[PDB]
RNA sequence: AGGUUUUGCGCGAGUGUUUGGGUGUAAAACCCGCACGCGUAAUGAAAGUGAACGUAGGUGAGAGCUUCGGCGCAUCAUCGA
RNA sequence: AGACUAAUCGAACCAUCUAGUAGCUGGUUACCGCCGAAGUUUCCCUCAGGAUAGCAGUGUUGUUCUUCAGUUUUAUGAGGUAAAGCGAAUGAUUAGGGACCAUUCUCAAACUUUAAAUAUGUAAGAAGCCCUUGUUACUUAAUUGAACGUGGGCAUUCGAAUGUACCAACACUAGUGGGCCAUUUUUGGUAAGCAGAACUGGCGAUGCGGGAUGAACCG
RNA sequence: AGGUGUCCUAAGGGGGGCUCAUGGAGAACAGAAAUCUCCAGUAGAACAAAAGGGUAAAAGUCCCCUUGAUUUUGAUUUUCAGUGUGAAUACAAACCAUGAAAGUGUGGCCUAUCGAUCCUUUAGUCCCUCGAAAUUUGAGGCUAGAGGUGCCAGAAAAGUUACCACAGGGAUAACUGGCUUGUGGCGGCCAAGCGUUCAUAGCGACGUCGCUUUUUGAUCCUUCGAUGUCGGCUCUUCCUAUCAUACCGAAGCAGAAUUCGGUAAGCGUUGGAUUGUUCACCCACUAAUAGGGAACGUGAGCUGGGUUUAGACCGUCGUGAGACA
RNA sequence: ACAUACGACCAUACCCACUGGAAAACUCGGGAUCCCGUCCGCUCUCCCAUAGAUAAGCCAGUGAGGGCCAGACUAGUAGUUGGGUCGGUGACGACCAGCGAAUCCCUGGUGUUGUAUGUU
């Protein structure tokens, strides 16, 4: 039914879409009660910080690679140079991370 | 119609006179034609190659482009509720300058010579064509003429 | 129609570059790769339950087939396509035309 | 259900509500499909004529 | 007909019972000879031009229909012309002068009334056959004193 | 009844903005006083472009500005429209620019060469007839829209394509390998 | 919801806070920033390559300005790079 | 007997998918102001429908010494209709006469030596004309030409009339895509308030005075 | 009124020589038609194929040489939306053909002779990709053809419904009405003849002018959210183109009987056998047994014989379901 | 002015018949080794320019010649554009404002011209 110089239409709206619209009135309730979790966790962890410690890790894509992030947790590599056991790190806030694997000595 | 071809209805059209076909007059390929020039195209049947279309037969154009043994020739073709120019491939066969053109280009070389003219003379003269006028108060003169009387005919003959 | 085993046309061979002896044949459409595309995707539609997938052309109109000529380079030995119109019986015998001889009944 | 096959009626009029305007031309038509020969050179004989102007406004040149 | 509509506004005869001199050559001959099933036409004389100027007559300034109640107007749009005063502009029709064509255009088309006793019983044929259309030749005039 | 072709034929012009802003409200009776009291056709042309919509007032940068002015130096630039920076023009010499708008970045550099980054009411003041002025217009037909208009077979126009590839409208009409070309 | 043209508005080679985080008079208002979307570069099926001879050119028209000799925005036509 | 199967049978009843689809029928809610149509082109498993162009509105912009025209005049082309012709070609055709020839009567949508009326193309200049001269890789035996120019000369009588109560361009989009009537020309048909065309004007979309009465007639 | 879906290595391209159809005259077989010679011969021949233009030292015919029926993409024309397809025109850059040369040649003297997406296949690209790296098969790409859609801008497609259904249409048929009157019916004009002789007592051929809407056609304006669709029975009224009755004129009117015509529609115009029948055909009576209309008058007046659903039989047709004024 | 070569318009120039043509030219002409082409030196090709001739070609004049060209008549006729509440049952016709042909018979004429080279 196209008319006149039209861009044709890519709309997917051909599946009963009207049962799974998913609207977010909860997004200003959600977040008050992140908060509250938040509160609550924090003043158990107490005097703990609320997180772990995690180590710097560079992006892997060649549209990336120019930016480090956070990684998941330090290698067994990285722990045992420091001179932390590996059972020891995550009772005192360190993140480890088995799988990684280091190829660079930087 | 049914059938709308080419050649469709030009029967008369791209024909020749009773006596004048056969051979084509050699003038036709001596005339020089520049770019601006202003010719008539009259398809010739007796040359069956670089023909115009029917509708274009009879129409006027301006020269906009030489080439050997044709020219090109801009034609505004009316297509309902517009002008289109059209761009027309003619051999030199098809096609004579035409006489009106030349009747202005003497007209248009006349007017800067009575111009030049009356401006060294030193008077002022009229350049503009005047439609013809009213006529003016004239006496006539019946010294040798006289007036004929004459009355409408009887029917009288039958045949 | 008639046409001669050898022609001499243009040949753009990198290497003449301008008109050579060809060697004139018939074209004849080879058949049939079983892996091409087409064929493995129209299979796979095929096989199943859902029955016929694609049209299956049942008219006809046209009798003939236009010829197309293979030319082949006596010196680069490349190819060339040079298609004909529609016509029946087609030959490259090339038994020439006499013009005056007397008919055979 | 036959019906009218063709009609012309009404057509001049509709042509001529917004009138039959012939297109506007500029002072320089387009060279293209014109004689490539003509066309190549016409493009060299402008690019002199251009130089010589420049020259002679400039001082170089004192012909024009 | 289309043909006889372009040439009534070429005319400036968009209305009827409207009126507007003419200076007859050849141009104009042709171009009213076309249009007589719609127009009566006739030679004006010293009367019909001066009284239908002083009382029909209204200048055409600024694209505006504006009457000719002084000669100021007609000083201030027809001044280059030589015609400065009603006299001037009547004598500029009356005989056919060098400006008409400034002097006829500026007067705006005159809106004449129905006449006063006329017409008579067929109206739409020609004058010579007992109508009103075509060329009264000097009969005009009697006309003109009924239409206006 | 009277034989016209067109009846209470309306002018095509604007004739007041459409804008409710206050302050432009305010510089069009300003410059409506000015053209109509003096015999400057400078004071007509602002007032008329005033009235212009935002498509056709587009944006003039410094570095259009910087080429038109020679050498026509000594003359102030009146722009009835947004003057924007340049990052393309690295130096910037002493202008006298009179807008109805500039950006932050071509206000600060303006200002930094050492000239003069005034209004169109400050304009009115010192120069009531554009003595001394250049009137200077931004690309009218560089918006996007405009490529698109006219579209149609042998144009050379901007189709209205979602995307770009070697896909949406590349086969038919578009290469004589797939039909015919446009 | 996604398009397109037009109108008004903000910023403008940038623009868009509100996925999320801080805060709060508490589903509001206010603040924050990384990425990301669109734009800034196109053209090829792709490998790929990737926009100044020149006051970013010449010619004609061109509102406006003019020190009255000229300069000439936008836009159109044309010959170029 | 396509009979009966809870007043239901050429496939029962109940609830759901389901607000099934419908190029088809019906309906679609205040006022005033301004502008205001089409039943036509091309394509379509198209013929009761669409897309496309045309007709219309609105919003603009370049401007507002804007330019042109359903017109005439002058100059100059094209056409093969009406009429005419057959002691002219082709075809049809009557009669006598002299030895095929000289005559004679009547014809042609698909014949013609001729040939109107109405309609129809173009021109009537500054984007023009004249003199000198410049550029080129085109052309010429050739600084001979062609095209485009610099510098000069022609001025607003700048090279017919009339009008300009239509300046030009752009964007977006509606409705429409059943038409009908009449003068003149004209096709099929015995004819038709029949079917189908050309130009123009009307009704549809339109009231008013006349034709007693009436969609088209007259004003 | 006709044509096309083909045909042609020449019937394409170049160059040269010649003139055709026909007529007259002449030569053994030889004659109306064999071949040879001369003269005249504006095309009256030929040009593949319909028709129309065109062509004479050619565009025809014969001879000589060739493949321009090749490569590269552009511009323009016709149908046109100024889209596609088909076809055509003029140039440009190569490589060629022909001719002494100027020149001509991008298929057929011109107007018809034909085909998208997808897929397959071929030619070219010394080309690009198979995305961890490399080689070779294989596959996929880019440019140009072919394989085909004749419903020819291109769906992949047999019937029947009398068991039937729905959305609509008076855009469209079957019944009335409306225009028309070929056809049906009826009436005039002329006068060749018929009538013992004698055109017109009575007829009237060959022609020709009309009228009606009681026949049937033609058309499709009204009605498809229905105007109950034949006939008969019953009943009323109207028309005249008068069958009878009233009064008259004419006759090939002696009487009787009969025929033609005038005013005139006041008043009548039947009982039955067969058929649903309108119509028809007989029997009998009678002054006479005239012709028509009123929505083919008249179904909330009747009847239901026919027509006109569903059951059933037969004949023909169909493989069959089923069809059959 | 005439002739020749190349032309332009392409019969006022063509077709038939009769008569005449000073100078030069054109032409018919004489021969077949070479170039060349035929059944045939007919045509084409080559050589001769002495011999002969205006018989033909060519040119000119003539014909109450055929034709062609132009005019007159046909004729303000045929036809046609616009108009009327014009005429007529109609077919058609007249008038108003305009345009406006073509036959048969009749008469006159029978090429004009350019470049270049020559001519008694
Ligand atoms: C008849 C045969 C096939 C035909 C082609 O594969 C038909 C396609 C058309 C496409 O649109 N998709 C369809 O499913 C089938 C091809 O062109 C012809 C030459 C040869
Ligand atoms: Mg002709
Ligand atoms: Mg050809
Ligand atoms: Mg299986
Ligand atoms: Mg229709
Ligand atoms: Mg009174
Ligand atoms: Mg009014
Ligand atoms: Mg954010
Ligand atoms: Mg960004
Ligand atoms: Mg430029
Ligand atoms: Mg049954
Ligand atoms: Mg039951
Ligand atoms: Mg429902
Ligand atoms: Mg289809
Ligand atoms: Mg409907
Ligand atoms: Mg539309
Ligand atoms: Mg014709
Ligand atoms: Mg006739
Ligand atoms: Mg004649
Ligand atoms: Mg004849
Ligand atoms: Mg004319
Ligand atoms: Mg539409
Ligand atoms: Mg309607
Ligand atoms: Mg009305
Ligand atoms: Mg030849
Ligand atoms: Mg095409
Ligand atoms: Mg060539
Ligand atoms: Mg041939
Ligand atoms: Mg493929
Ligand atoms: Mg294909
Ligand atoms: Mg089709
Ligand atoms: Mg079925
Ligand atoms: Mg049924
Ligand atoms: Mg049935
Ligand atoms: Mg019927
Ligand atoms: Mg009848
Ligand atoms: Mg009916
Ligand atoms: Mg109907
Ligand atoms: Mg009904
Ligand atoms: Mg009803
Ligand atoms: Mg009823
Ligand atoms: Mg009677
Ligand atoms: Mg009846
Ligand atoms: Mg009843
Ligand atoms: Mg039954
Ligand atoms: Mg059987
Ligand atoms: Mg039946």
């Amino acid at each position: 039914a196209i008319k006149h110089n039209q861009q044709i239409p890519n709309n997917h709206f051909r599946k009963d879409w009207q049962r799974r619209v998913r609207c977010h009135f909860d997004q200003a309730g959600k977040k008050a009660s992140r908060r509250v979790a938040r509160q609550a966790k924090a003043a158990a962890l107490a005097p703990r910080p609320v997180d772990k410690l995690r180590p710097i890790v560079r992006c892997p894509t060649i549209k990336y690679n120019r930016r480090t992030r956070l990684g998941r947790g330090f290698s067994l590599a990285e722990l045992k140079a420091a001179g932390i056991p590996k059972l020891v790190a995550p009772t005192i806030g360190i993140s480890v991370d088995p799988r990684r694997a280091n190829l660079s000595e930087e | 119609g049914h059938a709308a071809g080419l050649r469709a209805g030009t029967r008369y059209a791209f024909s020749r006179n009773f006596r004048e076909k056969g051979m084509i007059r050699l003038s036709t390929y001596l005339k020089q034609y520049k770019v601006g020039d202003i010719v008539d195209i009259k398809v010739n049947g007796a040359v069956q190659k670089g023909m115009a279309h029917k509708v274009y037969h009879g129409k006027t154009g301006v020269i906009y482009n030489v080439t050997k043994s044709a020219v090109g020739i801009i034609i505004y073709k009316k297509v309902k509720h517009r002008y289109i120019e059209k761009r027309i491939n003619v051999r030199i066969e098809h096609i004579q300058p035409s006489r009106s053109r030349d009747d202005f280009l003497r007209r248009v070389k006349q007017n800067a010579e009575l111009k030049k003219q009356a401006k060294a003379e030193g008077k002022p003269v009229q350049l503009k064509r005047q439609a013809l006028l009213p006529r003016e108060a004239r006496t006539i003169s019946v010294v040798d003429n006289k007036p004929e009387t004459v009355a409408p005919v009887a029917y009288e003959t039958t045949i | 129609v008639n046409v001669p085993k050898t022609r001499k046309t243009y040949c753009a061979g990198r290497s003449c570059g301008k008109h050579t002896l060809h060697k004139v044949t018939q074209y004849k459409a080879g058949k049939a790769s079983a892996f091409a595309q087409g064929k493995r995707r129209y299979d796979r539609k095929q096989s199943g339950y859902g029955g016929q997938t694609k049209p299956v052309f049942h008219k006809k109109a046209k009798t003939t087939k236009k010829v197309v000529l293979r030319l082949e380079c006596s010196v680069c030995k490349q190819k060339k396509q040079l298609p004909l119109k529609r016509c029946k019986h087609f030959e490259l015998g090339g038994d020439k035309k006499t013009k005056g001889a007397a008919l055979v009944f | 259900a036959k019906s009218k096959n063709s009609s012309q009626h009404n057509q001049s009029r509709k042509a001529h509500r917004n009138g039959i305007k012939k297109p506007k031309t500029s002072r320089y038509p387009s060279l293209k499909g014109t004689d490539p020969k003509f066309r190549r050179n016409h493009r060299h004989a402008l690019h002199g004529t251009a130089k010589a102007l420049k020259e002679f406004k400039e001082g170089k040149r004192e012909t024009a | 007909p289309p043909k006889p509509r372009k040439i009534l506004q070429l005319l400036r005869l968009l209305q009827i019972n409207n009126g507007v001199f003419v200076r007859v050559t050849k141009a104009t001959a042709e171009m009213i000879k076309i249009v007589e099933p719609w127009v009566a036409y006739g030679y004006p004389n010293l009367k019909s031009v001066k009284e239908l100027i002083y009382k029909r007559g209204y200048g055409k300034v600024n694209k505006q229909r504006v009457a000719l109640t002084d000669n100021s107007i007609i000083e201030e749009n027809l001044g280059k012309y030589g015609i400065i005063c009603m006299e001037d502009l009547i004598h500029e029709i009356y005989t056919v002068g060098p400006n008409f064509k400034q002097a006829s255009n500026f007067l705006w088309p005159f809106k004449l009334s129905n006449p006063t006793g006329g017409f008579r019983t067929r109206k739409f044929k020609h004058f010579i056959e007992g109508g009103d259309l075509g060329n009264r030749e000097e009969h005009i005039n009697a006309l003109i004193r009924q239409m206006n | 009844g009277i034989d016209l072709r067109k009846h209470h034929e309306r002018s095509t012009h604007r004739k007041a903005p459409k804008s409710d802003n206050v302050y432009l409200k305010l510089l069009v009776k300003l410059y409506r006083f000015l053209a109509r009291r003096t015999d400057s056709a400078f004071n007509k042309v602002v007032l008329r472009r005033l009235f212009m919509s935002r498509i056709n007032r587009p944006p003039m940068s410094i570095s259009r500005i910087v080429a038109n002015l020679k050498g026509n130096e000594k003359k102030t630039v009146v722009v009835v429209g947004t003057v924007t920076d340049d990052n393309r023009l690295l130096t910037v010499p002493k202008v006298s620019v009179a807008a109805l708008r500039f950006t932050a970045t071509a206000r600060a550099r303006i200002e930094a060469a050492g000239g003069q980054a005034i209004t169109l009411d400050q304009l009115a003041l010192e120069k009531p007839t554009g003595a001394n002025t250049l009137l200077l217009r931004g690309p009218k037909n560089a918006r996007e829209a405009v490529k698109h208009f006219g579209f149609g077979p042998h144009k050379h126009k901007k189709p209205y394509v979602a995307s770009k590839g070697r896909k949406f409208e590349k086969a038919r009409g578009r290469r004589r390998s797939k039909g015919f070309k446009v």
